């Protein structure tokens, strides 16, 4: 899973570090940010994404979906 | 029987570079070598 | 090509099957030709006649 | 005709069906690198002669 | 089955496909690894089968000998609309069934792999993914190319492909030509050097020289062996891998008593007491040099 | 019961061969345009693919000079020698 | 119709699995053997099946 | 060594398997070389090329 | 061939051949001692289910290797391995192919004289520097009084 | 853990047998087919398994 406490979503090299497919949800949660930056503000750096109840999800190298711990 | 030996006027000997043997015998040949597509030219030779 | 050079003179090709079985004196040959787009075939190996 | 074939395509492609004499290739297995070389009568030279 | 005593770590697994770590983490005489057992089938992968005691592509990747390409494996599930399958589509391969992934050495000299979406399998040409109901996919990835790797420090930054009469081989544009262009599929040998790209060759003139480095020794141990690892009663006579880093070097210190054949005794220090492992010299290992 | 095996005394070997025929062979030094670093060797009715094309030799007089009935010995790194016996393909006691 | 991935999520979130349009099923490794169902229904990407971009929650 | 001298000229070695099946005229030879640490091999029996 | 001459064990029991110091240092109690030195230079082949194996050591006496209880000697007789529910044989495997006899001829001046040999087995014939072809070979041997 | 030999002794001493760390069992030849249990637990020798140096009696 991801590590959560601008909310920071920190992961391993498998998620976020490799793929730029990370999304955020506000809580039936509501999606706010997809594809790191796109909105229907966030960013990435190293293995940690940042967003300026909020949950983060990402795509792993094993074709799985990993959800954040939550803030 | 090291190579520099003459037998019935043949005098076999080592070829240059010791890659084989020769046979020195009386005779002659006619050689007419031919060139083809000979092209080797540069530009710096224009100066005198 | 292996079939092309080793063609027996008494063996008929499949193209001339309308001849079928005939009692006339006959022989069959195979000749290699050019292979390439200039010849008419995409492949560059030699064609057959 | 030390190396002879049955068609122009076989000659131009060095097909295995071509016949050749024993021991045409000279091998130099010296310790650094092997040298594979041979001396062959150029048929074009004899043709022009 | 001495070929299953892999040099180095012997990690014959790929990132993401980590469901076979029981037998693909260090490959031993015991288990079965899908991404390694295909190499030992008779009639397939003959070049590696000749140089059977050298590292594979996955082993070389896990020893940091060969790097991993950018998007190491762009999944067809998430990146099927990206110009990924370009170097793969110029190769003519043949995958068996029930394989979800396949790795190869790309043009830059790194390792890249193609991964089908979950529950899909690669077709017979490894170009498309197809789904079969009630099929058990293998947990490894099929090695596409026949190659063997090693550790080298020789520099090759000035090395480049030099093929005569070839306008373009694979994905490399050697030159620009106009007119007739005979296009075909051919078996081209290739090599990869340090700090270089793939180098296709017209001829393969290679030689091997032996040495006494640790990668040239196969060290094993018995299961149930007295005063050794796994010292318990066994119902079958099977071997176990051993790490040569423990046997002391000649005139040096070590942690395990170690015995071996003539080459090992010349290189390492053979004990006079009861030994813990037997270290033979590798069947064919060494250093391979290409002309 | 006696079991006998042969072992080599000296760590050297000699190669014995024969010359079926002799061939004329010309060595040429190709003083090329702007540089004379070119030396080639070629026989009768043969061509060599040098730079700027190729060079062929006719040598129409005589492509051969008969045969012989001696044998030749080569010691690698030491030279050659001639022995006055016919080259026999079947071993014979008391001969070479 | 539209190449959708119907997935199941739960909150005691945590992804459980998905069933695809083609009938392919993928499950969480831990659970291989409140509940919502959200699928990527509007932010479709032509280059990939980004099914974790969950919207239209159940 | 027994395989080394008795190598048939029409039999291909396993090292040159990338050649595979080809229609070109070809032959295969095997030559013994030195065997020993100076040559490059720990064994003292002759190596092969 | 010489089937009516004594074996090694028979020669030992007829006082023809003596027994070595530590006659057989058990691997159970002496695995950390420099025992297995002459055994490790031989290439043998033991069958299965054998707990002991005897050989004629360099001094001309009989020594043997005995595995700990319930263990058996491996295929190279170099290690002991344990198999559950296996019935070990009650004897010891003869490692070497030899026959013995009773002799009074003296051999105190007899020594190994091998040409071109720096070292055979555990005997250091001489001191040599440079190339050293090391191999496993079948050497006949004899033991005199 | 530590390569111990758990042995059984009796006094009507007389050694009965031992069970090893590896599961190997050795019995007295007479009994092959007060009770104490003492094992070499402190005076371990690196060169051999001197299991008859009994201490830590049961
Ligand atoms: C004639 O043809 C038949 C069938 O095509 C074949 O079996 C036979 O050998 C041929 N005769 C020859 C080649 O003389
Ligand atoms: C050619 O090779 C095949 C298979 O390698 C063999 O069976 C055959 O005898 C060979 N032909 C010869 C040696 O003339």
């Amino acid at each position: 899973a991801l590590t959560q406490p601008t909310i920071s979503c920190t992961g391993t090299s498998s998620d976020i570090g490799a793929y730029n497919f990370v999304s955020w949800y506000q809580q039936a949660p509501k999606l706010l940010i997809y594809d790191v930056t796109n909105r229907p503000s966030g960013s990435k750096s190293g293995n940690t994404a940042s967003l300026t109840n909020y949950y983060c999800n990402s795509y792993t190298s094993s074709s799985h979906v990993v959800f954040g711990g939550g803030t | 029987g090291s190579l520099p030996q003459t037998r019935n006027d043949k005098t076999f000997a080592a070829s240059k570079g010791n890659r084989g043997v020769q046979a020195f015998s009386k005779g002659s040949v006619q050689a007419d070598l031919t060139l083809m597509f000979d092209n080797f030219e540069v530009d710096f030779v224009g100066a005198a | 090509v292996n079939r092309c050079l080793s063609w027996r003179d008494n063996e008929t090709s499949a193209e001339f099957s309308f001849v079928g079985e005939s009692t006339t004196m006959r022989e069959n040959k195979c000749f290699e030709q050019c292979g390439g787009w200039g010849c008419g075939c995409f492949n560059v190996n030699p064609s057959c006649l | 005709g030390e190396i002879r074939c049955n068609s122009e395509s076989s000659v131009l492609s060095a097909h295995e069906s071509c016949l050749r004499a024993p021991n045409l290739i000279s091998y130099k297995p010296m310790i650094d690198q092997l040298e594979c070389t041979t001396n062959l009568i150029d048929p074009f030279v004899v043709f022009e002669r | 089955p001495h070929l299953r005593n892999r040099p180095g770590k012997g990690h014959n697994y790929i990132d993401g496909m980590t469901q076979e770590d029981a037998t693909c983490k260090p490959v031993t005489y015991a288990g079965a690894c899908s991404s390694f057992d295909v190499l030992l089938e008779k009639g397939k992968f003959p070049l590696f089968q000749s140089y059977a005691h050298h590292r594979t592509l996955l082993e070389a990747v896990h020893d940091t000998i060969i790097a991993k390409a950018d998007p190491p494996s762009c999944d067809l599930q998430s990146a099927h609309g990206n110009p990924c399958m370009k170097e793969k589509l110029v190769m003519k391969t043949h995958c068996p069934n029930d394989y979800q992934s396949a790795h190869y050495l790309n043009n830059d000299g790194k390792m890249a792999s193609v991964k089908c979406p979950p529950k899909y399998e690669l077709t017979e040409d490894c170009n498309f993914c197809r789904q079969m109901t009630g099929a058990s996919l293998k947990k490894g990835s099929y090695p596409l190319q026949d190659l063997f790797c090693q550790s080298s420090e020789d520099d090759g930054s000035k090395l480049k492909t030099k093929m005569k009469g070839v306008c373009e081989v694979g994905v490399q544009a050697l030159k620009k030509c106009d007119g007739q262009l005979s296009t075909a599929h051919e078996v081209v040998p290739f090599a990869v050097f340090k700090n270089s790209k793939k180098v296709y060759l017209d001829k393969l003139d290679l030689k091997t020289e032996e040495n006494l480095l640790p990668d040239s020794f196969v060290c094993f141990e018995h299961k149930g062996q007295y005063k050794g690892t796994m010292d318990s009663g066994q119902t079958k006579r099977e071997l176990k891998s051993f790490d040569i880093s423990q046997c002391p070097k000649i005139g040096g210190h070590g942690s395990k008593k170690c015995t071996g054949d003539a080459a090992f005794c010349s290189a390492y220090e053979c004990t006079a007491q009861y030994a813990n492992a037997y270290c033979s010299h590798a069947n064919g290992s060494g250093i391979v040099q290409i002309q | 019961f006696v079991h006998t095996y042969l072992q080599s005394v000296r760590k050297e070997a000699l190669r014995v061969f024969n010359c079926i025929d002799w061939v004329h062979k010309l060595t040429l030094e190709i003083t090329d345009f702007d540089g004379s670093v070119s030396t080639i060797d070629l026989g009768a009715s043969s061509s060599r693919f040098t730079n700027w094309g190729s060079v062929s030799l006719s040598l129409d007089a005589e492509g051969i000079s008969g045969s012989n009935s001696f044998s030749f010995i080569e010691s690698p790194g030491k030279g050659y020698a001639i022995v006055d016996e016919p080259f026999s393909e079947i071993p014979r006691q008391g001969f070479l | 119709s539209g190449d959708y991935y119907w997935s199941w999520i739960r909150q005691p979130l945590e992804w459980i699995g998905y069933i695809s349009y083609s009938g392919s099923t993928y499950y969480n490794p831990s659970l291989e053997s409140v509940y919502y169902c959200a699928t990527n229904y509007f932010h479709l990407h032509d280059f990939g099946d980004l099914y974790w971009y969950f919207d239209l929650w159940g």
